[PDB]
RNA sequence: UACGUCG
RNA sequence: GCGGCCCCCUGGACGAAGACUGACGCUCAGGUGCGAAAGCGUGGGGAGCAAACAGGAUUAGAUACCCUGGUAGUCCACGCCGUAAACGAUGUCGACUUGGAGGUUGUGCCCUUGAGGCGUGGCUUCCGGAGCUAACGCGUUAAGUCGACCGCCUGGGGAGUA
C-alpha cells in the first residue's frame, strides 16, 4: 500500500526494449522504472493474488537470487505457505511427479533422522544420510508439505528464475513476478515493474505480498 | 522507384499488423483515403485521420481483436505490371464471402458484396481477409 | 564519496547501503587498523569513495613510510610548464625544472618516457600531492 | 599531428628505431594517426627524422 | 468416442559402435468427430510401444477446429516444411477426397466432405502439421465478425 | 637498435629485439610475395581476436 | 569540377536571374561547359578510364535534360542547342 | 527375417 | 582493383543551411564501354622471383614435393585477349518491419568547467528478435513483408562438348 520507498529502479546492461513502456529513463546511463506504472500494476498484483489466496490456494514464492534468501523463507513462512529459495530445480512442477518421490525421500528420511533409526549400524553413512537431509532440505525445502502443484506463482526475479516462468506459463499458472529493465515479460500475467537485487525493496516488496496473502478480514 | 503506393500502403498494413503497431503513417493521396474509407467502413481498421496541408499524411489507428490482429492477410491483386478488370459475374469473394476484396468500380470504390449489389464490375485493387 | 551504513557483515566481506541499484561491497583491508584487526560494527555510519579504488583510502598505511624516506616506484605521464606530474603509487607528484631542463648540451629527450626509480623526502597530506626531491637526481638519473 | 616541422611531437610518436608507433599504443584517433604517419613521412625526406638508427 | 487412427510407421536407425539399432516409429491422428483434432509421433524399439506413445501423445496436444455443419468453411492452405497443403470446403461435395495422411486426419477431424490437393512434400509426418495448421487458422464467420466488429 | 651500459652491468638483456625485429619481422620476409594469404591469415587473425 | 566564377557566369548567361541555377537550360549549359574543359583533358591522358566514367555520366545527364526540355517547349530546346553549339 | 494383438 | 613522399590534370561520395528546376524517374533485351592473372603482337628493360629446362637427392619408380642453378614471364609504352572460387557462390531501384556492441567520416546543442553529456546524417563489422528457410543460417546492409524491370533454371552423364 505504501508508496515504493527507495528502490527507483537499476540495469543500465542488458535492458530490453519490451520493459519500454515502464522506463522512464535518466540518469547516469542507468534506466529509471515509471513508479508511477508500477503502483498500479503492484496494486493489481495484491488484488488478483490476494483473491486466489483468498480461494484457500497455494502461492509458491521464489527467491533463487541472493539475498532473495532468506526474505522468502521469512516472507513464505510468515504465512502458511511455501518457497523456493535455493536452486530451483529444473522441472519441479512440469514433472512433479518425479519431484513428489524425492519429497517423499526428504519426509521419509527427517521421519528416520530425528526419531527413529539414525545411530544405527554405521557413522560413515549415518553422515552420508544426514547430507542428504541437507542436500534435499535446501532444494526441496518449501515446497515438502505442499502435496499438490500450487494455484499460483509468485517469483523475484524474471530473466534470473525463467525456467519456473516458463514452466509454470506451460501449466497455465498465474505468474506474479517483480520484473526489471533487463528481464521480459514472457508469460508474466502481472508484471510488477520494480527492482530485482535490491534487498530493501524485496523486503518492502515480500512484506506487502506476504501481508495481502494471509490479510484477514476476522 | 515507388510504383505502387497502394502495395505499398497495404505493406504498410501488414508490417504494422506484424509488428503489433498501433498506427501508421504514410503519404496520403485519393485512393489511399477511398480504400481506407473502405476499409474502416468493413471494420478492418479502426480509424483513420488526413493531416497536413501541402504534404498530407494519411493515418491508419489498426485494429487488434484480441492478442491477434484483425487484418489476416491483405494481398495486392492489380499490380501495375499486370492489371486485373472483372466484370460483376467474374467478380470474387474471398474467404468464401468472409473477408472483402476492394474493387475500383466506376461508380466509386466500393468492395466486392456492394458493387455485386451495384450491378457493376471494375477493377479489383486488393483482397482484404 | 559516499556515505553508508554497515548491515552485513560475513568475514573477508562487508556489505555497505548507498541507496542505487545495488550495495557496494568493501574488503575489510580498508577497515583494518596497523595492530590486524577491525574498527567497525553493525549500525556504523563509514565513509567510502569508489581494486582500483580501495587505494584512495589505502594511502593512509604509507605514513608510516614516508616518515624515513621511503624509497618507491613511479613513472612521468604530465607536463605543463616547468612543472611534471609523477604517478607515485597513484598520487600526482611535483618535479620543477630546474635540473630537467637547463644548459641543453645534445638531444635532451630521454625525459618523456622514462620508467626509473624516484626517492622521496617530505610529505603533503593537505595538498593530498607528494613533491619529489632535488638531490635524489643522483639516483633516478644514473641509478 | 597537422605538422611536421614540430619535430618534438613528431619525436614523441615514433620509436627509438625510427618506426612509427601504432595508434593501439598511443591513443591519437585514426585521423590524426594519418596526418601523423604522412608528417612523419614528409620528415624522413628531409632529413628532420631518421628512417632508421643505422644510416 | 474417442477414434483414434495411425497413419505411418517407419523404421529408423541409428548406427551404433557394433552394427545398427533399429527403432520404429509411428504416427497418429486422435480426433473426437467434431473438431478436437491431435497428433502424435512417438518412438520406441517396437511397434505396439511406438504406436502407444503416439496415441498416449496425441491425446494431449490436441487442436479446436472451427467446423461448419460437416465439413469446413472457406478454402485453408496450411504449409508446413516442405509440404504444402490446398483444401476447400465442397460445400456437401460427398466425401472425404483428400490425399494419404491427410484422408485420416480430416477423417477424425469430424470433417466428412471437402476436397484436398496436397502440394510440394508430401512426407506423412509433414502433411499433418500442414493440415493442422491449415484448419488451425480457419476461422468461422461468428469469429470474423466478432473481429471486425459485425 | 644499440644497447652500451656503464660498469655495473652483468647479462645482456637485451629484449629490444623481442620488440621489433628478430621473432617476427625476419621470418615473415623469408617466404613467398602472395597478396592472397596475408588478406586470409589477416583475416582471421583478426576474426581470432574475439571474445 | 569548374570554377566558381566559371559556375557563377554560366548561370548568370543562362538563367532567368542568379539564384535561377537549376533550369534546366542552366544545367545543360553547366554539363556543356565541363564536357567540353575535359574533351582538353582526356585528348591527352586517354587512359584515365575512371575519370571518363564521371563524364558518361555527365553526358548522359546533358541528354536526358535535353530529351525533357525537347518535349516541355521545343522553343526553348531549338534556341538552347542553337546557343551551345551542340547536336552537331 | 521383422514386427499386425484378448476374457 | 588501388599502399613511400611531392607536384600537375581529373572523377565520385558525404555533410550544413538556403536557393532553384519542377517528375526531368526506375529497370533494360540487342548495343557500347570498363574488366585480376596468365597469354599474344611490336619496341624497350631485366635487380629479385621464377613456368620450361638442367643437375643433386628422395623413391620401387619420381617426368613431383625438397636442394642448386635457371629462360620466357613478372616491369615500362602502345595494341590485343576477354576470362577467374570475376564470390557477400546473394541483379538493380524503391518502401515498410523489435534490438545490442563496435569502427569510420560529417554536423548541431549544452558549464568545453578534460581524454565529456545529448542529438542528427553517410558508409561499414559482429551478435541476435519476429519472420523466413530443407536445414545450415539470413536477420533494418534480409535469405522478413511488398512493388517495378531485367538475367537465368528444369534429373545425372554425354557437355558447356561437337
Amino acid at each position: 500500500m505504501l508508496k515504493a520507498g527507495v528502490h527507483f529502479g537499476h540495469q543500465t546492461r542488458y535492458w530490453n526494449p519490451k520493459m519500454k513502456p515502464f522506463i522512464f529513463g535518466a540518469r547516469n546511463k542507468v534506466h529509471i522504472i515509471n513508479l508511477e506504472k508500477t503502483v498500479p500494476m503492484f496494486n493489481e498484483a495484491l488484488a488478483e493474488l490476494n483473491k486466489i489466496a483468498s480461494r484457500k490456494g497455494k502461492i509458491l514464492f521464489v527467491g533463487t537470487k541472493r539475498a532473495a534468501s532468506e526474505a522468502v523463507k521469512d516472507a513464505a513462512l510468515s504465512c502458511d505457505q511455501f518457497f523456493v529459495n535455493h536452486r530451483w530445480l529444473g522441472g519441479m512442477l512440469t514433472n512433479w511427479k518425479t519431484v513428489r518421490q524425492s519429497i517423499k525421500r526428504l519426509k521419509d528420511l527427517e521421519t528416520q533422522s530425528q526419531d527413529g533409526t539414525f545411530d544405527k549400524l554405521t557413522k560413515k553413512e549415518a553422515l552420508m544420510r544426514t547430507r542428504e537431509l541437507e542436500k534435499l532440505e535446501n532444494s526441496l525445502g518449501g515446497i515438502k508439505d505442499m502435496g499438490g502443484l500450487p494455484d499460483a506463482l509468485f517469483v523475484i526475479d524474471a530473466d534470473h528464475e525463467h525456467i519456473a516462468i516458463k514452466e509454470a506459463n506451460n501449466l497455465g499458472i498465474p505468474v506474479f513476478a517483480i520484473v526489471d529493465t533487463n528481464s521480459d515479460p514472457d508469460g508474466v500475467d502481472f508484471v510488477i515493474p520494480g527492482n530485482d537485487d535490491a534487498i530493501r525493496a524485496v523486503t518492502l516488496y515480500l512484506g506487502a505480498v506476504a501481508a495481502t496473502v494471509r490479510e484477514g478480514r476476522s | 522507384s515507388m510504383q505502387d503506393p497502394i502495395a505499398d500502403m497495404l505493406t504498410r498494413i501488414r508490417n504494422g499488423q506484424a509488428a503489433n503497431k498501433a498506427a501508421v503513417t504514410m503519404p496520403s493521396s485519393k485512393l489511399k483515403v477511398a480504400i481506407a474509407n473502405v476499409l474502416k467502413e468493413e471494420g478492418f481498421i479502426e480509424d483513420f485521420k488526413v493531416e497536413g496541408d501541402t504534404k498530407p499524411e494519411l493515418e491508419l489507428t489498426l485494429k487488434y481483436f484480441q492478442g491477434k490482429a484483425v487484418v489476416e492477410s491483405i494481398q495486392r491483386v492489380s499490380r501495375p505490371g499486370l492489371r486485373i478488370y472483372k466484370r460483376k459475374d467474374e467478380l470474387p469473394k474471398v474467404m468464401a464471402g468472409l473477408g472483402i476484396a476492394v474493387v475500383s468500380t466506376s461508380k466509386g470504390v466500393m468492395t466486392d458484396r456492394a458493387a455485386r449489389q451495384a450491378g457493376l464490375g471494375g477493377e479489383i485493387i486488393c483482397y482484404v481477409a | 564519496i559516499v556515505r553508508g551504513v554497515v548491515v552485513a557483515i560475513d568475514k573477508d566481506v562487508v556489505l555497505v547501503d548507498a541507496g542505487l541499484k545495488s550495495e557496494s561491497a568493501i574488503p575489510a583491508e580498508q577497515f583494518k587498523n596497523a595492530q590486524g584487526e577491525l574498527e567497525i560494527q553493525v549500525g556504523d555510519e563509514v565513509d567510502v569513495a569508489l581494486e582500483k579504488a580501495k587505494r584512495h583510502e589505502a594511502w593512509i598505511t604509507l605514513e608510516k613510510a614516508y616518515e624515513d624516506a621511503e624509497t618507491v616506484t613511479g613513472v612521468i605521464n604530465g607536463k605543463v610548464k616547468g612543472g611534471f606530474t609523477v604517478e607515485l603509487n597513484g598520487i600526482r607528484a611535483f618535479l620543477p625544472g630546474s635540473l630537467v631542463d637547463v644548459r641543453p648540451v645534445r638531444d635532451t629527450l630521454h625525459l618523456e618516457g622514462k620508467e626509473l626509480e624516484f626517492k622521496v623526502i617530505k610529505l603533503d597530506q593537505k595538498r593530498n600531492n607528494v613533491v619529489v626531491s632535488r638531490r635524489a637526481v643522483i639516483e633516478s638519473e644514473n641509478s | 599531428e597537422i605538422d611536421y616541422k614540430d619535430i618534438a611531437t613528431l619525436k614523441n610518436y615514433i620509436t627509438e628505431s625510427g618506426k612509427i608507433v601504432p595508434s593501439r599504443i598511443t591513443g591519437t584517433r585514426a585521423k590524426y594517426q594519418r596526418q601523423l604517419a604522412r608528417a612523419i613521412k614528409r620528415a624522413r625526406y628531409l632529413s628532420l627524422l631518421p628512417y632508421t638508427d643505422r644510416h | 468416442e474417442l477414434q483414434e487412427k495411425l497413419i505411418a510407421v517407419n523404421r529408423v536407425s541409428k548406427t551404433v559402435k557394433g552394427g545398427r539399432i533399429f527403432s520404429f516409429t509411428a504416427l497418429t491422428v486422435v480426433g473426437d468427430g467434431n473438431g478436437r483434432v491431435g497428433f502424435g509421433y512417438g518412438k520406441a524399439r517396437e511397434v505396439p510401444a511406438a504406436i502407444q506413445k503416439a496415441m498416449e501423445k496425441a491425446r494431449r496436444n490436441m487442436i479446436n477446429v472451427a467446423l461448419n455443419n460437416g465439413t469446413l468453411q472457406h478454402p485453408v492452405k496450411g504449409v508446413h516444411t516442405g509440404s504444402r497443403v490446398f483444401m476447400q470446403p465442397a460445400s456437401e461435395g460427398t466425401g472425404i477426397i483428400a490425399g494419404g495422411a491427410m484422408r485420416a486426419v480430416l477423417e477424425v477431424a469430424g470433417v466428412h466432405n471437402v476436397l484436398a490437393k496436397a502440394y510440394g512434400s508430401t512426407n506423412p509426418i509433414n502433411v499433418v502439421r500442414a493440415t493442422i495448421d491449415g484448419l488451425e487458422n480457419m476461422n468461422s464467420p461468428e469469429m470474423v465478425a466478432a473481429k471486425r466488429g459485425k | 637498435i644499440k644497447v652500451r651500459e656503464n660498469e655495473p652491468f652483468d647479462v645482456a638483456l637485451r629484449r629490444f629485439k623481442r620488440s621489433c625485429e628478430k621473432a617476427g619481422v625476419l621470418a615473415e620476409v623469408r617466404r613467398r610475395e602472395f597478396y592472397e594469404k596475408p588478406t586470409t591469415e589477416r583475416k582471421r587473425a583478426k576474426a581470432s581476436a574475439v571474445k | 569540377s569548374l570554377s566558381t566564377e566559371a559556375t557563377a557566369k554560366i548561370v548568370s548567361e543562362f538563367g532567368r536571374d542568379a539564384n535561377d541555377t537549376g533550369s534546366t537550360e542552366v544545367q545543360v549549359a553547366l554539363l556543356t561547359a565541363q564536357i567540353n574543359h575535359l574533351q582538353g583533358h582526356f585528348a591527352e591522358h586517354k587512359k584515365d578510364h575512371h575519370s571518363r566514367r564521371g563524364l558518361l555520366r555527365m553526358v548522359s545527364q546533358r541528354r536526358k535534360l535535353l530529351d525533357y526540355l525537347k518535349r516541355k517547349d521545343v522553343a526553348r530546346y531549338t534556341q538552347l542547342i542553337e546557343r551551345l553549339g551542340l547536336r552537331r
